[PDB]
């Protein structure tokens, strides 16, 4: 019962290719997730919009696909609606709006990959907890 | 005779009085406290409750506990050499053998202690009203940690020895038994709350009706350890309360017995109520209320409100609080208000 | 007449009154009479009150289907919040009774008088030449009334969230409090029960010890109480025999021999403990709640290993999720 | 006076003191366990 | 019927309160 | 107001006491420390190590379900690398 | 000099009641501790302070006090220069050494009494003239301090105005409200819902203006006391003793401790939500905003939406008719805030501005304040008591309010204690009832 690299192997892109994170990246992502996400995304939900969660399946049915490193990283730079037919960087933290969301100023490409990895690894560990809310607490 | 020489030694006035009672008190009293402090830091509750319960696992002073045995054990005494543990110590620990250890030992420790009160009182030649008083904490422990689970399915539903583990015991009784609505419990708090009043008010009354027996402001030194005159004006205290409250004592002997009666009587009433909770004979509902509420959907009291809270408590807690039942409550079946 | 006003002040301050009407009494007596009279009438005949401001009236009076245990005086409406709602602020009494008008009239009058009651507990002590501080002991239960009836509503932004004036209504106040604040896991509360448990403990301690060490002056078939006369010179119990016994129960130096150090401890312990419990409610009135150890201990992989603190959380959820059914429209309970 | 050493009080004192420190040492070490 | 019973007992307690305060036994000093 | 025992005040003050206890007290401490740090405590009380609550894949709890064959059932729970 | 034959050890400082010299040492050494904290804490906060991150998410309570005075901050409370923070911190920390020096000196070296070593500084508690005079000195010292704020606002830079026209920004106040009708009007305001008494101040003009009045009034009363003595009634009403004077000041701080608690909890102006967190009402208001904004974008007619009770899911009316936010947030309809006001009309929330004048900066502001409500645990875990560990946060508005209520209360206890003692000390029975002449025994039996 441990965090094996077998667990830290998450899909990199849409074309099946995967990437293996390290215990250093995980913790770092986890720390960065608290720094800039937890405020609204504590435990994989969304307080200011509970209809959309951070479940891998939810991210898979997003448009474009956000159930991989490439997807999520793109989102953290230029976020869109679930259908992608609208850019929401003005009312959502991102690189192209770091002036509006100061927390996003420090964040570097290394940081973005870590946070993305965290979102894909947590449900591998927590399961239903990561998606659901108080019901699974 | 060796007996009287054995007696001689025991009843010798030491720093820590032993006595005949000590032969029962000290062994149990030490093992119980020892058993707790052991389990508190080392032994787990994983195989019994699916819980971490020790410092070794990461629990703090609040979340630590010596959890009850599994529901599988039944009312088994869980002896180290019993059919369950089979002489094994490690197994004994993991099956919650430490609970029945602490419980049964502490029980006899409470017997020995009151016996000490009786024995010491006899020697000093004082009245055993300290022993009579101590019967209230006994009844409580007996009723709650023994009688109650003996009426239930197993030791599992007894209060687990630990801070947080007792908080769930309160909330459980609220959710399942509606314990707050029980007349016997109410007398209980009335005794405890009222006893904590007598304690305060009497202490304050005395300290602020004292005679001047010294020239310093700190009047503590100005007390005569060798009786004589009353250290505080009983006559002034009387006239005080008679004018601010309308009623006042005027008989220290009655005043002090009353201070014995109130909290001891209360604990005893709260005990009877728990004894009734053992057969699940609770004071859960008011039939006249339920009948109207059924026919009339606009009838609402603070009583009905509370019952809905119980429903929430039971549904959301039962799964992880009663693992042996293998509960599975779909999200849709979970009773919930709007939005929340 | 030596001077009407001069006589009046001499009458008020007079220590020869059956009940000492003080200068604080001039305010206490009327306010308490208004509080009690309004209460008694309300508890019996008041109509249902829309407590949560959601047009969902709660009946808490006897004549409207309640008994002593369920009955209560329902807190003012949530639509009113912290606004001042006297009788002359309503178009009619019907409206006033519907929005929980009586509640404010009672709690304000009670808290005012009960404060003056503390003020009077000083005054009489002053007029009789005895030491004060008795009122200081009474400051602890009063500060609890203040916290429960005023401070918490101020903090939460509404008097509807104050503790109801009834048995079952108080139980509601607690259960919900526990859900929203986790009061059982708060230091100040634990200190409260410690003061209250200890209080009852010590109350029995002292009580028993003393009455057990009474000097014999009574017959075998005569009340042991008669062995004391009101207005004695000497003591009625052997405090040296008491200390001798209790000193051997535990050990000598862990036993009191000073009556003044004893009674101070007897007063200090519960008063200080309740003081903290009163400060607990007043602190959790601004949402500084009890410890949150939810999902603390986790295993090597990251799986959440439950504690009793988590089992407590499940019970709390049930309370939260179910309390005030139709009052919530939005995910977070920030009110 | 010529006080003794080993007494009943000494025994009592040690039954609580000796394990305490042993536990205090054990618990102090747990503060460094991780995952 | 129930309401009557509740108020009745309550009224009896208040009545007792009255007598307890104003019709008590005069607390006599020394020579008692 | 006195008994046979030597007044604590004197002993806690005596140099001899500290000459003894500067050795004894830290000894117990280091002993208790080692008791945990060597992982011995884990085996004496069957307390699971951080990597010993579940199996790698399993997310179920090792709940004891019958009293008499409990010891045997527990041992089986340790089998699945738990 | 002083030992057990004066007071007990646990009442030691009461042995200094009549030791002017040493009693000065305490106050000067004590005064150092306050400056020491102020200094050492500021540097502690700065040492942890992260510029590109909200102040309320960092456990700051002193740097935001400085920010309010227009120092190191700019547009929208943006932190520009951390030097003024560094300065305010180090300067204090230094002055504490100076104060600490005098304190220690007067307490263990200097004259144990003052009356002889200088009749000007030496004093007598019963000397109604010296007392009113020393009181007069401090009444001026505090008076100048009040003008020290007026100067900083009008001349030396200004203050942080959240109500700034172009959006929250440091502004120089050059038009202080001096109208007594307006200023002292606040004192005549209700302390309940709506009319919020002193805490209801909502603009820096009144803040600066009022301090001008206070400053002058304070110094004026300061001169008055220098050149006068207590009247007739003033002497026949009060108790004149060292403890009595303490008690009066104890109850005074208690009252101010309570007023400060409600100020930091409710007020939006002198406690900017940019530096501190969002106020209690503000956050609940923000949630109604957030989801009104969301659902409306999904195509919902917020104006006509019917909630479970049939009251109005998003919008409803106040008891006096104003259009307000719906839900439990109906209790917080008295909230006013820069982000929300542009949506308000002459009758409350305008359905037209709500329908198409919602700005993006307001949406994310509401989202911000909604997800940063002053809810947290003792061990600092942000959210409801049932929340999960992740967000380590507790609103500064929560820390300050709770701490200062605890202090204010105990000080009300301290007041009663010292006021009760002074009365008994004066009349002379604070040490017990006279065994011989027992007052009660000379009064007729009421029985
Ligand atoms: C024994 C022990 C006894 C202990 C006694 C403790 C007593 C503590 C009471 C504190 C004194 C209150 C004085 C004060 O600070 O008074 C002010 C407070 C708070 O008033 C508030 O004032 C607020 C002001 O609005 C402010 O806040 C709004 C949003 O929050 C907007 O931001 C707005 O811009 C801004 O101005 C709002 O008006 C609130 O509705 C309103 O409650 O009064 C309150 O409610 C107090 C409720 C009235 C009772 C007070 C009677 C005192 C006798
Ligand atoms: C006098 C003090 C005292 C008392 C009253 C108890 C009481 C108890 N202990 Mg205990 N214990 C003590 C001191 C004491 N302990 C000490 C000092 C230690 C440290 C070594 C322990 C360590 C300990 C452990 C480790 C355990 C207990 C347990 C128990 C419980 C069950 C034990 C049992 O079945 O008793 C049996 C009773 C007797 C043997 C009394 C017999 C007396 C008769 C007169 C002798 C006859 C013998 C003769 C051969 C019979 C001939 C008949 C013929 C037909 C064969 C019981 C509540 C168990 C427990 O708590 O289970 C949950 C458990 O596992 N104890
Ligand atoms: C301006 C504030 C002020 C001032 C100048 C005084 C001054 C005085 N008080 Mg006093 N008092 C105050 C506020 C104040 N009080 C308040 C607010 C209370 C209510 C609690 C009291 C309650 C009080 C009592 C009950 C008594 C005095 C007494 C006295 C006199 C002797 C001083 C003394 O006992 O020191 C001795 C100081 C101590 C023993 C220190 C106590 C330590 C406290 C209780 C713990 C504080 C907790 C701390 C924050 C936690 C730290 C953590 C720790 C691990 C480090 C002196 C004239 C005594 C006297 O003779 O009456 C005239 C007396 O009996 N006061
Ligand atoms: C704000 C905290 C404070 C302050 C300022 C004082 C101040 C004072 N107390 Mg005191 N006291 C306090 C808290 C405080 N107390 C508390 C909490 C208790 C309860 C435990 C007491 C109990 C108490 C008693 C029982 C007595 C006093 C007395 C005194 C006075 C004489 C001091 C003395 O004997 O010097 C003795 C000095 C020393 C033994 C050396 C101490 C070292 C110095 C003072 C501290 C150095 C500070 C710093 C490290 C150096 C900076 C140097 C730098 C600037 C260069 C003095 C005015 C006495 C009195 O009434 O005066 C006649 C007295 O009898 N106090
Ligand atoms: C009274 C004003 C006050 C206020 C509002 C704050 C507020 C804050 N401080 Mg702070 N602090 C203060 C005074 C204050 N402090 C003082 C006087 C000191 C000097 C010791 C410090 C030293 C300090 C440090 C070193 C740090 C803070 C930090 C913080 C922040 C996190 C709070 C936290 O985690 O504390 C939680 C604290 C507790 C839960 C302890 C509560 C103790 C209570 C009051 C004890 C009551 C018991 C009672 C007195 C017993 C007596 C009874 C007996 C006599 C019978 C918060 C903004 C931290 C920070 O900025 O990080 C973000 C941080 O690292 N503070
Ligand atoms: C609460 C403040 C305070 C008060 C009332 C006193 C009072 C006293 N001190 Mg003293 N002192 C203090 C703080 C204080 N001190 C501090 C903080 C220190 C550390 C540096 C000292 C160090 C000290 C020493 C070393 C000595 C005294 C002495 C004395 C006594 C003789 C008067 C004197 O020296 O003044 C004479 C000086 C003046 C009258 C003028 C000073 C004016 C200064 C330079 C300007 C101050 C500016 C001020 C901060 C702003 C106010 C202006 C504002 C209204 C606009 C007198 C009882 C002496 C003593 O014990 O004799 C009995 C002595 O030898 N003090
Ligand atoms: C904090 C600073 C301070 C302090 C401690 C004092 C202290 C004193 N002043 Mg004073 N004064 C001050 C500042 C201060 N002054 C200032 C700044 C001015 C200029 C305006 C004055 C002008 C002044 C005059 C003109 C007189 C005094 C007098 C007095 C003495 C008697 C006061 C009295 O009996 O009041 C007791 C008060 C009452 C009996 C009235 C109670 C009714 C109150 C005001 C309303 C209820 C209060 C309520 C709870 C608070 C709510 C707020 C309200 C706005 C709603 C006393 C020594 C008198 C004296 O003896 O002359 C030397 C006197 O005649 N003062
Ligand atoms: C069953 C009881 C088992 C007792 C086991 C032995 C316990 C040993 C206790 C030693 C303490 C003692 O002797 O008194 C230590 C000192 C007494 O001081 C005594 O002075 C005497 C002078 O001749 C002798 O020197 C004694 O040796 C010395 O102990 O303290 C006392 O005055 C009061 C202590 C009362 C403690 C009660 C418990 C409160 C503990 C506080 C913890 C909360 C923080
Ligand atoms: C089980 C068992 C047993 C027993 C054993 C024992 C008996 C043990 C003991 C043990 C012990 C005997 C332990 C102890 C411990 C203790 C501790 C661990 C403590 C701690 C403490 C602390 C931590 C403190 C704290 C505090 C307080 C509380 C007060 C205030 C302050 C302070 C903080 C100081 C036997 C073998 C017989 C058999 C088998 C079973
Ligand atoms: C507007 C404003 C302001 C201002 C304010 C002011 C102006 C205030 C004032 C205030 C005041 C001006 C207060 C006062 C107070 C007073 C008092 C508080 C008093 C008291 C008194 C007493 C307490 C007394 C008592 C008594 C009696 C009555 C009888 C006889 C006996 C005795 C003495 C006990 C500010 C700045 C904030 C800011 C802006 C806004
Ligand atoms: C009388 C008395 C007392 C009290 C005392 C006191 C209260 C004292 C105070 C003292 C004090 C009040 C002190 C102070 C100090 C301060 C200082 C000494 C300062 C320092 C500073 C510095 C050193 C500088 C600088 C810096 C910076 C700028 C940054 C970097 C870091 C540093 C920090 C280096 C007692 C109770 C004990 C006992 C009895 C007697
Ligand atoms: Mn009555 Ca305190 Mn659960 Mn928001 Mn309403």
């Amino acid at each position: 019962a441990e965090l094996t690299p077998e667990v830290l192997t998450v899909p990199l892109n849409s074309e099946g290719k995967t990437i293996t994170l390290t215990e250093k990246q995980y913790l770092e992502g986890k720390r960065l997730f608290q720094y800039a996400c937890a405020s609204c995304h504590v435990g994989g939900i969304t307080k200011t919009n509970p209809s959309l969660d951070l479940r891998t399946e939810t991210l898979a049915l997003a448009t474009p696909p956000r159930d991989n490193i490439e997807g999520l990283v793109d989102y953290m730079k230029n976020p869109t609606t679930y259908d992608g037919e609208q850019e929401i960087a003005e009312v959502h933290p991102s690189l192209r709006s770091a002036d509006i969301f100061p927390k996003m100023r420090n964040l570097t490409e290394k940081d973005l990959v870590a946070i993305a990895g965290h979102i894909l690894v947590e449900p591998k560990i927590l399961g239903d907890k990561w998606g659901g809310g108080k019901v699974y607490y | 005779g060796w007996f009287d020489i054995l007696d001689d030694w025991l009843k010798r006035d030491r720093f820590v009085f032993v006595g005949w009672s000590g032969i029962l008190l000290f062994p149990c009293a030490y093992l119980a406290l020892g058993g707790w402090l052991t389990g508190t830091t080392f032994v787990t509750s994983w195989y019994t409750h699916g819980l971490a319960s020790s410092y070794l696992e990461g629990c703090n002073f609040l979340t630590v506990a010596v959890s009850t045995p599994a529901n599988s054990m039944g009312h088994s005494l869980l002896l180290l050499w019993g059919p369950e543990a089979q002489g094994d110590f490690t197994r004994w620990c993991q099956l919650g053998g430490l609970w029945t250890f602490i419980a049964l030992h502490g029980a006899f420790g409470l017997i020995g202690f009151m016996l000490r009160q009786f024995e010491i009182a006899r020697l000093v030649g004082v009245r055993p009203y300290n022993a009579i008083a101590f019967s209230a904490p006994i009844a409580v422990f007996v009723s709650v940690f023994l009688i109650y689970p003996l009426g239930q399915s197993s030791w599992f539903f007894a209060p687990s020895f630990g801070v947080a583990a007792i908080f769930r015991f309160l909330l459980f009784f609220q959710g399942f038994h509606n314990w707050t609505l029980n007349p016997f419990h109410m007398m209980g708090v009335a005794g405890v709350l009222g006893g904590a009043l007598l304690c305060a008010i009497h202490g304050a009354t005395v300290e602020n009706t004292l005679f001047q027996d010294g020239e310093g402001a700190s009047t503590f030194r100005a007390f005569n350890p060798t009786q004589a005159e009353e250290t505080y004006s009983m006559v002034t205290a009387n006239r005080f309360w008679s004018q601010i409250f309308g009623i006042a004592f005027s008989n220290k002997r009655w005043l002090h017995f009353f201070m014995l009666f109130v909290p001891v009587t209360g604990l005893w009433m709260s005990a009877i109520g728990v004894v009734g909770l053992a057969l699940n004979l609770r004071s859960y509902d008011f039939i006249s209320q339920e009948i109207r509420a059924a026919e009339d959907p606009e009838f609402e009291t603070f009583y009905t409100k509370n019952l809905l809270l119980n429903e929430g408590i039971r549904a959301w807690m039962a799964p992880q609080d009663q693992p042996h039942e293998n509960f599975v409550f779909p999200e849709e079946v979970l009773p919930r208000g709007n939005a929340l | 007449s030596a001077n009407l006003w001069e006589r009046f002040c001499n009458w008020v301050t007079s220590t020869d009154n059956r009940l000492y009407v003080g200068w604080f009494g001039v305010i206490m007596i009327p306010t308490l009479l208004a509080a009690t009279i309004c209460f008694v009438i309300a508890f019996i005949a008041a109509p249902p009150v829309d407590i949560d401001g959601i047009r969902e009236p709660v009946s808490g009076s006897l004549l409207y289907g309640n008994n002593i245990i369920t009955g209560a005086v329902v807190p003012s409406s949530n639509a009113i919040g912290l606004h001042f709602y006297p009788i002359w602020e309503a178009a009619s009494l019907d409206e006033w009774l519907y929005n929980g008008g009586p509640y404010q009239l009672i709690i304000f009058h009670f808290l005012l008088g009960a404060s003056c009651y503390m003020g009077r507990q000083w005054e009489l002590s002053y007029r009789l030449g005895m030491r004060p501080w008795i009122c200081v002991a009474y400051s602890a239960p009063l500060a609890s009334a203040f916290a429960v009836f005023l401070i918490y509503p101020i903090g939460q932004g509404s008097f509807s969230d104050g503790m109801p004036l009834g048995i079952s209504g108080t139980f509601n106040f607690m259960i919900v409090f526990q859900a929203e604040h986790n009061i059982l896991m708060h230091p100040f509360h634990q200190l409260g029960v410690a003061g209250v448990f200890g209080g009852a403990l010590f109350c029995a301690m002292h009580g028993s010890l003393v009455t057990s060490s009474l000097i014999r002056e009574t017959t075998e078939t005569e009340s042991a109480n008669y062995g004391y006369k009101f207005g004695q010179e000497e003591e009625t119990y052997n405090i040296v025999a008491a200390h001798g016994y209790f000193g051997r129960l535990i050990f000598q130096y862990a036993s009191f021999n000073n009556s003044r150090s004893l009674h101070f401890f007897l007063a200090a312990w519960p008063v200080v403990g309740v003081w903290f419990t009163a400060l607990g409610i007043s602190t959790m009135a601004f949402n500084l709640n009890g410890f949150n150890f939810n999902h603390s201990v986790i295993d090597a992989k990251g799986n959440v290993i439950n504690t009793w603190a988590d089992i407590i959380n499940r019970a709390n959820l049930g309370m939260e999720v179910m309390h005030e059914r139709n009052a919530h429209n939005f995910p977070l309970d920030l009110a | 006076v010529s006080y003794p050493i080993f007494t009943v009080r000494w025994v009592a004192v040690h039954t609580l003191a000796v394990p305490t420190i042993f536990f205090l040492g054990a618990i102090a070490a747990m503060q460094f366990i991780q995952r | 019927m129930e309401t009557i019973t509740y108020v009745f007992i309550f009224a009896c307690i208040i009545a007792l309160f009255f007598f307890a305060i104003f019709f008590r036994e005069p607390p006599r000093i020394t020579k008692k | 107001g006195t008994t046979g025992e030597r007044p604590f005040s004197d002993i806690i003050t005596s140099v001899r006491y500290w000459v003894i206890h500067s050795i004894t007290i830290p000894a117990l401490f280091i002993a208790g420390w080692l008791f945990v740090s060597t992982g011995l405590a884990y085996d004496v009380f069957g307390t699971p190590r951080p990597d010993s609550y579940y199996a790698q894949e399993q997310r179920s709890i090792p709940l004891v379900t019958d009293r008499f064959e409990a010891k045997q059932q527990v041992e089986t729970f340790l089998e699945q690398l738990k | 000099d002083q030992e057990s034959s004066g007071f007990a050890w646990w009442a030691g400082n009461a042995r200094l009641i009549n030791l002017s010299g040493k009693l000065l040492g305490a106050h000067v050494a004590h005064a150092g501790l306050i400056v020491f904290w102020a200094g050492a804490m500021t540097l502690f906060e700065l040492a942890h302070f992260i510029p590109e991150k909200p102040m309320y998410e960092q456990g700051l309570i002193l740097i935001p006090h400085i920010a309010t005075l227009g120092w190191g901050v700019g547009p929208g409370g943006e932190v520009v220069d951390t030097f003024p923070f560094f300065v305010v911190g180090v300067v204090h920390l230094i002055s504490s050494a100076v104060l600490g020096f005098g304190g220690v000196y007067h307490a263990i070296r200097g004259p144990e009494t003052l009356e002889e070593y200088s009749s000007f500084f030496g004093y007598d508690w019963k000397d109604k003239n010296k007392m009113t005079t020393i009181l007069g000195f401090h009444l001026i010292v505090l008076g100048i301090g009040a003008l020290l704020l007026v100067a900083k606002a009008m001349f030396f830079g200004g203050l942080y105005d959240t109500w700034a026209p172009g959006g929250g920004d440091v502004r120089v106040i050059t038009n202080p409200t001096l109208d007594p009708r307006v200023i002292f009007g606040y004192l005549l305001k209700s302390p309940f819902g709506g009319e919020g008494w002193i805490v209801s101040v909502n603009n820096l003009e009144d803040v600066v203006g009022g301090h001008i009045w206070i400053g002058l009034i304070c110094i004026a009363g300061g001169i008055w006391h220098i050149l006068t003595t207590p009247f007739g009634w003033a002497r026949r009403a009060f108790i004149w003793s060292g403890e009595a004077y303490l008690s009066y000041s104890l109850g005074a701080l208690s009252m101010m401790g309570f007023i400060a608690t409600c100020f930091v909890w409710f007020n939006n102006t002198v406690y900017p939500s940019e530096f501190y967190g969002p106020t209690g009402p503000e956050a609940s208001q923000a949630q109604a905003m957030t989801f009104l904004i969301r659902d409306q974008k999904l195509g919902a007619n917020v104006g006509s939406a019917q909630g479970p009770t049939g009251l109005g899911k998003y919008l409803m009316r106040s008891p006096t008719g104003e259009i307000i936010f719906g839900g439990e947030t109906m209790r917080f309809w008295d909230f006013r805030g820069p982000w929300l006001e542009p949506l308000r009309g002459p009758n409350g929330l305008d359905l037209n501005k709500i329908k198409n004048d919602i700005q993006p900066w307001q949406e994310r502001r509401a989202a911000e304040y909604m997800t940063h409500a002053p809810l947290g645990s003792l061990n600092s875990v942000g959210g409801v008591a049932t929340e999960i560990n992740s967000v380590n946060f507790v609103s500064p508005r929560s820390w300050l309010a709770t701490s200062h209520f605890v202090l204010a209360f105990f000080f009300l206890v301290g007041h009663l204690w010292h006021a009760g003692r002074a009365r008994a000390a004066a009349a002379g029975f604070e040490k017990g009832i006279d065994r011989e002449s027992e007052p009660v025994l000379s009064m007729p039996s009421l029985d």
